[PDB]
């Protein structure tokens, strides 16, 4: 690659009195794809593209895909940012990757780098969509408390099979709001806090079903009247447990000082409706 | 030439002296003549002249490579073989020929004394520090353990652990499958010996694991984990005699395996394994809904989350077979601790389920809004 780096200079020595613009534009972009090869070089890869397999451009996303299957997150990212080929995408990738292993202290560190989370506070939507799935990958198996440490390791079969059998007890024993408390509710929560924002943070914590600390953020975050309008009834109108609900939305202020509008608006989602008949007791 | 051989005669860090050396091949105009001259001049080393010869074979190296006359290297080369064979072999000068090789500038191609460095007590001794201040030097021996000296992996610590991670994979996949390679019924006989195959089997895929996460192999380290934990659940079936097993399922028998253990505690290894996405309303109709045992919901629950539109189907599946008067508490066995309001306001009205019916729309507070549920 030396003598081809060298080949090609000599190749624009001879482009520069020709006068042609488009030519020395052409041998710049051979240049590149010199450089590129070399870049490649620097991996030593399984297989290997021609410089025609390189003058294309589609061979380029061709190899950010390739790499992508052959795992070489760093070497393959450094190589494609290098390129010109961008890859949020490749570091989300190796997030879920490690996801599935637990490197998440690393793997944190290295997406923190690549966050790219929604300025807007008041993201109603998936804002970082990479935070919309990897919330999902994360907390689809959490580690409640269950009596045995992410360090039980000669467990034999036996004590495999027992854990077979006593399985259902890590998760059910977790409580509504250890649901909220886990050390992996507190980084997934990291994670939120990283790329994402509370109207999320409420779902993530209902479908765990963790309530208080939810309130006490939506609060602390100000759940908007709105906020409380929607996810409040739209769900109350699909779950009406409320029993709780107005209770904690007056334990937000039971004088009825700081507690003002947030069933407010849910009651203009409600009676603007034509819904009133529980409005009364509400 | 003459000035560098005299500089050479007069001194007969290491690092340091290496502009000494080039400031003078500076002084040239075009490098290659005086790599000319050089390389005539070496043959004037003195009688025993070993200390600064090797600097003066060192710089013909540094002098021919940075123009690249291909012809002049081959010749290069030879001269380094013949260094090492002619004087450097009688002399035994270890540390000269480390330099030296590590001077080699086509180290690539340095298998006169490859084998030579294991065989000279360098294979533990390549592990010395401050020997890489490019970090070259340990490459190159990874590069060794893998192709030159493969199986000590002593060595290969001292010095891919993705190729450690794939070559335990691998042994454990052999082993694995020589269980598999014979019937069942010949193979269940042997019991002691397929616990103690599954615990080899298991070793070795930890072992891949491990490798791979030295190898930051995130996801393999992951997939290796996954056949462990399929190798232990088999070690548990043949120690512990649970004939009804769930390894080296195919997609076909991984419905029998989740057969074997069918409660959601018990099943979920054999989908975990084998990648196998039960079906969750048709399997579901068995789990609880025509037998109660929301038990293995909740086995489930403790171990994943089924969504609301799931409850809302799974009337289809316990519809799509004969549901006795017990399928209907059995499926309702996990609808206390609910909330769902419109799903199952329509399923109501879909079978007129008076039960839950009274269970949510009477209280007052709750039976004004079971209006904006169903009818609403």
């Amino acid at each position: 690659t030396d003598i081809m780096k060298q080949l090609l200079f000599s190749a624009k020595m001879m482009f520069v009195k020709a006068g042609q613009s488009q030519d020395l534009a052409l041998c710049d972009s051979y240049i590149s794809k010199v450089d590129v090869l070399n870049i490649l070089v620097a991996a030593a890869y399984r297989h290997v593209p021609s410089l025609d397999q390189i003058l294309q451009p589609a061979a380029v996303t061709r190899l950010r895909n390739q790499l992508l299957e052959a795992e070489y997150y760093q070497l393959g990212v450094e190589v494609s940012t290098k390129t010109g080929l961008d890859t949020t995408g490749a570091w989300h990738a190796w997030g879920m990757a490690c996801l599935k292993a637990g490197n998440l202290t690393a793997a944190r560190e290295k997406f923190s780098r690549c966050l790219k989370p929604p300025f807007d506070l008041n993201q109603l939507n998936h804002g970082s969509r990479l935070v919309q799935d990897v919330v999902e990958y994360l907390e689809s198996t959490v580690r409640p408390f269950v009596s045995l440490q992410d360090d039980d390791y000669f467990a034999t079969l036996r004590e495999l099979e027992a854990t077979l059998r006593t399985q259902s007890l890590s998760l059910a024993v977790i409580p509504e709001g250890k649901i909220m408390n886990n050390t992996y509710y507190q980084e997934c929560l990291f994670y939120l806090h990283n790329y994402s924002t509370n109207l999320a943070i409420i779902s993530f914590y209902v479908r765990h079903s963790c309530l208080r600390e939810a309130l006490l953020h939506l609060l602390n975050k100000e759940s908007p009247p709105e906020v409380f309008i929607e996810g409040i009834f739209q769900p109350s109108y699909k779950s009406g447990k409320l029993h709780t609900l107005e209770n904690l939305l007056e334990s937000i202020d039971p004088t009825l000082e700081s507690w003002g509008k947030y069933l407010i608006a849910a009651c203009q989602h409600l009676q603007k409706k034509n819904y009133y008949h529980i409005l009364y007791e509400l | 030439a003459e000035e560098v051989t005299r500089e050479l005669l007069t001194s007969s860090n290491p690092t340091e002296e290496s502009q000494t050396f080039l400031q003078l091949t500076t002084l040239c105009q075009d490098r290659t003549l005086v790599g000319m001259k050089l390389l005539d001049k070496i043959s004037s080393v003195p009688h025993g002249e070993l200390s600064c010869t090797t600097e003066l074979l060192i710089l013909a190296h540094h002098c021919f490579t940075l123009t690249c006359h291909m012809e002049g290297i081959i010749r290069v080369l030879q001269a380094a073989h013949m260094l090492t064979d002619n004087h450097l072999a009688p002399s035994e000068e270890y540390g000269l020929v480390v330099r030296l090789l590590t001077g080699i500038g086509r180290y690539n191609e340095m298998t006169y004394i490859f084998d030579l460095l294991h065989k000279k007590h360098y294979f533990e001794v390549l592990m010395r520090k401050k020997l890489d201040p490019s970090g070259t030097l340990k490459t190159a021996l990874l590069d060794y353990i893998k192709r030159c000296r493969p199986g000590d992996s002593e060595k290969h610590n001292m010095i891919m652990c993705r190729e450690i991670g794939e070559n335990h994979e691998a042994a454990a996949r052999i082993q694995l499958k020589l269980i598999e390679s014979q019937p069942w019924e010949d193979s269940l006989k042997d019991g002691h010996q397929l616990k103690q195959l599954l615990l080899k089997a298991l070793t070795l895929m930890l072992d891949a694991a491990e490798s791979y996460a030295k190898d930051s192999c995130v996801r393999q380290a992951q997939h290796c984990q996954r056949l462990t934990k399929l190798i232990t659940l088999q070690i548990h079936f043949l120690n512990t005699g649970q004939n009804t097993m769930l390894i080296n399922l195919g997609r076909h028998k991984l419905m029998d395996c989740i057969l074997a253990l069918p409660r959601f505690y018990q099943a979920s290894i054999v989908a975990e394994a084998y990648d196998f996405v039960p079906d969750w309303a048709e399997i579901l109709y068995q789990q609880v809904i025509l037998k109660g045992d929301f038990n293995y919901l909740e086995e489930f629950k403790q171990q994943r989350l089924l969504k609301s539109s799931i409850f809302e189907e799974i009337s289809k599946k316990y519809k799509q077979h004969q549901p006795t008067d017990m399928v209907m508490e059995n499926l309702k066995k996990l609808l206390t601790y609910c909330e769902d309001v419109y799903l199952y306001y329509k399923l109501a009205y879909e079978h007129k389920f008076y039960e839950i019916v009274n269970v949510l729309l009477k209280d007052p507070q709750t039976g004004c809004c079971l209006k904006d549920m169903l009818a609403g």
